[PDB]
């Protein structure tokens, strides 16, 4: 049925993912490439220890408590996975409206420093809501609007950047596509966030989480494709 | 100024040379004798190795 | 399993490498420029503006900064004709300034010659050039005459007509601008020729007299700064 | 290069005082700095060590916790603060300007001291007093507890000669290598835990106290030291 | 009379041309052709650099095998501890266009010289403990593109002024001034009795110096600029890196081109030319980013290094061929064994 696919989809992107994964490391390093590169390395975690929970899950030889780690996980590989592709956006339009400062008076770091801050800020809370969402009923109900918040202005950041950098080549095909290229990674991200946090509004995928996995990987499938396109 | 160039050229002219086979056996003399010499060619043992 | 003295012998490595990222933070900072020309051209002039406004030794630096960035620019004496051997060392200069004297006729066909091998140079394939056509007040004095016409050194200036382009907004002669304007594209036409990435000729109007010039090869750099940008980060 | 020390005298036990040696002539902030001492009437002991940016700083078992080095690079002055001071602290007080590179000699310029009076790879120097006369050949021996040929080839051995009343004078350094103004007719030899120092036709201006120092591992040990007098 | 004089020499170099073919019985491939060739010869990059900033111009190894110095366009001249990596000096260069660097063999001077016509020799034993310039040899009037040390007092320097020198370093003074050559000279390799010299230009010939007379012995002819000359280690023999993709083999005392190392592949321009210890490896870097090693013997490939991302600027082999260290435009240096 759906995990004849499912499990094979999910092998295809973790292959595209060890893919652009080694092409980024063995071609030179930018600024950008870092970001690209850490985008990669979450998909990597994520689909590594989703592919583990298929394999532990159709042997069945497990307790199912990668499932526990999972969820927990999954809402910080989505406020990360949208800040990094904020912060790209952003150093982005410093590219091109900051020329000089980019490419001269840059911390030739502080793209390995924005992110694993962003890990930094984006697990620390995305844990946290999890031990937050499940454990304690009725208390740090306003910790989960922090993570709602700090989600959203994120988006809208991105926005405001992206299509910023797209007034500005119109201001000046495939080049076309780059410039709101990374939007569309944040088309699911921002969906799944609102799958999730919607799950119990309208629950009835039960049949269809099978076929959702499959997308979900299918989500996960041409991901590391796009990485190479807006990554070459 | 063109003077130069004839004396040069007149120097230049009257050298002794050798044949090329005496040449070239001279050049093959030495990197046999030297052959066991230079770790390039033959590799030498990583212990021997400082690199 | 290192010694004291082997231990001590890393530490001052690893100074040695602090000072050499503090270096690389200053050459990182820093924008190298090549400055060509002829004897003819107006060239020290530039050096000596840009200078005070903001023996036998080969090279010569006169650095400057604008608007908070620091340039070293370099013009290169005591060589000889020959080019094409110490021009590789300037595969990485942010910009390669030509100096043309626009005045002289005679010599400028040899100047076209000198930017063509400049242009389509295997190293500077990469390298944007800002190109000043000096001495303008010399020309205009030299087409207000009419003892000198482009027609008697180049045969096409009676065939051309100035573009349905911009044009110099106060009161210049209409055909002093033709004149000038056919100079700018006789070097405009070797440009786009052959072009390739990083590789754009940006055309400026100058003399010995223009106080601006500095702010003209600042705009010129941070547009192929930001060109490079957007190649090497994929953005093009 | 000259390096002037100041900061001795009298201390009651238990005071505190700041030695301060003076850096004039050579690249002060490039070298390590280290400071020894001699007794009244005894050998040289090491007691601190700051490297050249501050980053490793070694003490004497001896010395730990009581004295704190540091340098001032922009004034080019080491300082020894010496807290809870002692009996056994009395001493000349040399700083030694030691640099380290490949093919670098440490211990090159010695200071002229300054006196302070308060009111573990042992290195053995049997031969405590050798008489010669000028013009024939002396041999100085040093043995050592732990073999100083490290893996990487070198013997960290250090041969010091100390003329009466100045300051000790480097001749040998890594158990081969002459030091740069000394004579020819100075030689070093040996193996680890066995190493001869050699004079040939010696002249007198080199008589006196001749030490041998360890350089493998910290703490750096002297020797006794052979007094060779006319 | 430069009608007479140009017959003459028309005649003079028709001489030359043919006692130099008089004496080609047999072709150097015609010997080698029966000894066994080397095989492949695969080399490992044991120890990377990565102290410079911008692209490395030159390198020399020091007589220990040891210490090796390298110029970089950023104005620095780090001397390098290869067994270690560790970095032993940084020199900041008056004048960030170099060309060569050079390495005394008694360890005490480090020579480098550029686009400013100066060689500059800086002491690195002295008392202060930081390495001054000694002395700055001010005579040339084109860039320097090659300095190499006779001993602690003299250095041979090629410039673009189609002239090579000899200066006595104390009194800063050109001893000897070498005149010959029609072009920039690029390279220069002294001999090892260090009587004679080998300097290439880019008139496309090669020119064999007497330091001690002054004269030029004999010129080989290439068909463009001579990038880089090396001497056979026997003495009797040197190599021409070109920029044609020839390293070509010429032989003093017979006077000729033994041979051509040549390969339909590759269309680039040699920059550095080096050979092993036996002389049995010519190794030569190329704009192709990477460096080839060729049979000096037999004329056919045998290796390719292929590490670098950037063109192979220098190469030198050490004195007891232990090791080969590349340097490129991409800031690094390479020590393949
Ligand atoms: C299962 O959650 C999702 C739903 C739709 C799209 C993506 C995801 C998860 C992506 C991983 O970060």
């Amino acid at each position: 049925t759906l995990f004849l696919a499912t499990v094979l989809v999910s092998l295809c992107g973790l292959v595209g993912n060890g893919t652009v994964i080694w092409l980024l490391g063995r071609i030179k390093r930018n600024p950008f490439s870092v970001y690209i590169l850490n985008l990669a390395g979450a998909d990597f975690a994520f689909l590594f220890c989703k592919s583990v929970r298929f394999l532990l899950l159709v042997l069945n030889r497990s307790v199912a408590v990668l499932n526990v780690l999972i969820r927990g996980v999954t809402f910080s590989s989505y406020l990360g996975g949208l800040s990094l592709l904020m912060a790209v956006s952003v150093e982005r339009c410093l590219s091109v409206l900051f020329p000089i400062w980019y490419r001269c008076r840059r911390l030739a770091q502080l793209s390995a420093i924005a992110c694993a801050l962003i890990w930094g800020l984006s697990l620390c809370m995305g844990i946290l809501v999890f031990l937050c969402v499940h454990f304690v009923d009725f208390l740090c109900d306003v910790v989960n609007l922090v993570y709602n918040g700090m989600f959203f202005l994120t988006f809208l950041v991105l926005c405001a950047s992206s299509l910023a950098l797209l007034i500005w080549v119109q201001c000046f095909r495939i080049v076309l596509l780059t410039v709101l290229a990374f939007l569309v990674l944040g088309l699911p991200l921002g969906a799944g966030l609102l799958a999730d946090r919607l799950s119990p509004s309208l629950p009835c995928f039960d049949i269809l989480l099978p076929i959702l996995h499959l997308l979900s990987a299918l989500n996960s499938g041409v991901n590391p494709l796009i990485y190479f396109f807006m990554g070459r | 100024q063109a003077r130069k160039l004839v004396e040069q050229l007149k120097m230049e002219a009257n050298i002794d040379r050798i044949k090329v086979s005496k040449a070239a056996a001279d050049l093959m003399a030495y990197c046999e004798a030297h052959a066991k010499e230079d770790p390039l060619l033959t590799p030498v043992p990583a212990s021997e190795n400082p690199f | 399993t290192l010694s004291a003295e082997d231990k001590a012998a890393v530490e001052r490595s690893k100074m040695i490498e602090k000072q050499l990222q503090k270096d690389k933070q200053v050459y990182r900072r820093t924008l190298r420029l090549l400055l060509l020309g002829a004897d003819n051209s107006g060239k020290s002039t530039i050096v000596k503006q840009m200078r005070i406004y903001h023996k036998t030794s080969g090279i010569f630096e006169t650095k400057f900064q604008v608007d908070k960035v620091n340039f070293h620019m370099f013009d290169v004496g005591a060589q000889r004709d020959e080019r094409r051997k110490w021009i590789q060392c300037f595969n990485d200069v942010t910009a390669i300034i030509f100096v043309v004297d626009s005045s002289d006729y005679n010599r400028l066909q040899e100047a076209l010659n000198d930017f063509k091998s400049i242009w389509n140079n295997r190293w500077l394939r990469t390298i944007s050039v800002i190109l000043f056509l000096n001495k303008q007040d010399l020309l205009a004095e030299k087409v207000l005459a009419g003892k000198s016409k482009i027609e008697d050194y180049f045969p096409e200036f009676a065939r051309y007509t100035t573009p349905e382009d911009a044009t110099p907004e106060p009161g210049e002669d209409p055909r002093v601008t033709r004149a000038k304007y056919f100079i700018r594209k006789e070097f405009v036409d070797i440009s786009t020729a052959s072009g390739d990435g990083r590789h754009i000729c940006y055309p400026h109007f100058t003399c010995s007299v223009d106080t601006e010039n500095a702010r003209r090869i600042f705009n010129d750099c941070k547009d192929i700064i930001l060109q490079m940008n957007l190649r090497e980060y994929n953005l093009v | 290069v000259q390096l002037v020390e100041s900061g001795g005298g009298l201390v009651q036990p238990g005071g505190s005082r700041k030695l301060s040696c003076s850096a004039s002539g050579f690249a002060f902030s490039s070298f390590g700095m280290h400071w020894v001492r001699q007794a009244p009437e005894k050998g040289l002991e090491w007691v601190a060590y700051i490297s050249s940016g501050s980053g490793t700083i070694y003490y004497a078992d001896t010395v730990k916790g009581r004295f704190t080095i540091s340098r001032d690079d922009p004034k080019n002055t080491l300082f020894l603060q010496m807290t809870s001071l002692r009996s056994e602290d009395t001493a000349m007080y040399y700083c030694v300007r030691s640099i380290y590179y490949y093919g670098s000699s440490p211990f090159d310029f010695w200071g002229q001291g300054t006196t302070l009076t308060v009111s573990d790879i042992v290195m053995t120097q049997a031969t405590s007093s050798v008489p010669v006369t000028p013009g024939e050949s002396v041999s100085i021996s040093c043995r050592s507890s732990k073999s100083l040929l490290h893996s990487n080839g070198n013997t960290y051995l250090y041969w010091f000669l100390q003329r009466p009343g100045q300051s000790p004078q480097l001749l040998i350094y890594r158990m081969s290598n002459l030091a740069s103004g000394v004579p020819d007719r100075f030689s070093g030899s040996g193996s680890g835990t066995a190493f001869t120092l050699t004079i040939s036709r010696l002249e007198a201006e080199d008589v006196g106290v001749y030490y041998c120092m360890q350089h493998l591992e910290y703490p750096l040990t002297f020797g006794a030291g052979t007094k060779l007098e006319l | 009379e430069l009608d007479q004089l140009r017959q003459e020499a028309e005649q003079l170099k028709n001489q030359i041309r043919d006692a130099r073919k008089a004496c080609a019985d047999a072709t150097l491939s015609q010997i080698t052709n029966n000894i066994d060739p080397v095989g492949r010869i695969q080399m490992r990059t044991r120890r990377t650099l990565r102290g410079h900033l911008a692209k490395i111009y030159a390198m020399h190894w020091g007589t220990d095998s040891r210490l090796l110095v390298s110029a970089s366009q950023d104005g620095k001249l780090i001397i390098w501890d290869s067994y270690t990596t560790n970095k032993v000096h940084a020199i900041p260069l008056r004048s960030s266009w170099v060309m060569t660097c050079a390495y005394a063999p008694s360890g005490n001077y480090v020579a480098c010289g550029g686009l400013d016509n100066i060689c500059s020799i800086y002491n690195l034993k002295t008392r202060e403990g930081n390495v001054r310039v000694s002395r700055e040899l001010a005579g040339h009037t084109g860039y320097l593109s090659c300095c190499r040390f006779l001993d602690d007092n003299q250095i041979v320097t090629s410039s673009g002024d189609t002239t090579c020198a000899l200066w006595d370093i104390e009194t800063g003074q050109q001893t000897t001034t070498f005149t010959g050559h029609t072009g920039d000279v690029m390279s220069l390799s002294l001999a090892p009795d260090t009587r004679l010299f080998v300097s290439g230009a880019c008139d496309a010939s090669a020119k064999l110096w007497d330091v001690r007379e002054g004269m030029c012995r004999q010129t080989f002819t290439h068909e463009s600029d001579i990038n880089a000359i090396c001497f056979f280690p026997n003495g009797n023999a040197f190599a021409t890196g070109s920029d044609d993709a020839t390293c070509r083999l010429f032989d003093l005392r017979a006077d000729q081109e033994l041979m051509t190392y040549s390969h339909d592949n590759i269309i680039c321009g040699i920059t550095s030319v080096s050979f092993s210890k036996s002389g049995r490896l010519l190794l030569a870097g190329y704009d192709d980013f990477n460096c080839n090693v060729w049979d000096a013997l037999k004329a056919d490939r045998a290796g390719v290094l292929a590490g670098h991302d950037n063109r192979v600027s220098c190469l030198g082999v050490t004195d007891d061929g232990m090791a080969v260290a590349t340097g490129s435009w991409d800031s690094f240096l390479k020590i393949w064994n």
